Parts: structure tokens; sequence; C-alpha cells
């Protein structure tokens, strides 16, 4: 009982660990198409 | 100076697209050993 919780309370640090580098990539992933966005309105007013 | 100015924009909204892509697929693998890690922990905690 006492290892099974152990490795209940290790799992859920792990877990946890795991969704929070998710939400960085997001962020990340969100960041870099608002730079892609901007960079190609300022490709787009340059053609013009 | 404005088409200097179109040329730099564009390479970089596509090297900013390629480094999302790469940031979404690399996520997706995190966010599948996660659920992997997460049903492990669920599990363990009911073995308790």
């Amino acid at each position: 009982l006492e290892k099974a919780r152990e490795d209940l309370a290790q799992i859920q640090a792990y877990i946890k660990n795991l969704k929070d580098v998710y939400t960085k990539q997001m962020e990340e992933k969100n960041e870099l198409e608002m730079k892609a966005a901007k960079t190609k309105k300022k490709i787009n007013t340059a053609r013009t | 100076t404005i088409n200097q100015m179109e040329i730099s924009l564009k390479e970089e909204e596509i090297q900013l697209n390629e480094a999302t892509e790469k940031t979404n697929q690399l996520l997706a693998n995190l966010d599948k050993e996660s659920k992997k890690a997460n049903q492990k922990g669920e599990e363990v905690a009911a073995t308790n």
C-alpha cells in the first residue's frame, strides 16, 4: 500500500510536469503563429 | 529598400511556420506520453 501511494504520488508529479510542458509548447506555438502572421502582412504590404 | 523589406519578412514568416510545425509535432508526442503516464498513475492510485 505504501509503495503504491509513492508511485501514485510520483506519476501525479510527472502528470503535472507534462501538462505544464504541453501548455508552454502551445503558448510558444501561438507566439510563432502571431509572428508568422505579422511577417506575412509585411510580406504583402512590400509586394503592393 | 522596400523590395529587401518584402524578401526578409517572407523568409522569417516561412522560418517561423517551420518552427511551429516542429513544436506542434513535439507537443503531440509529449501529450501522448503524458496520457500514458497519467493512466498508469490512476491504476497505481487504485492498487493502493
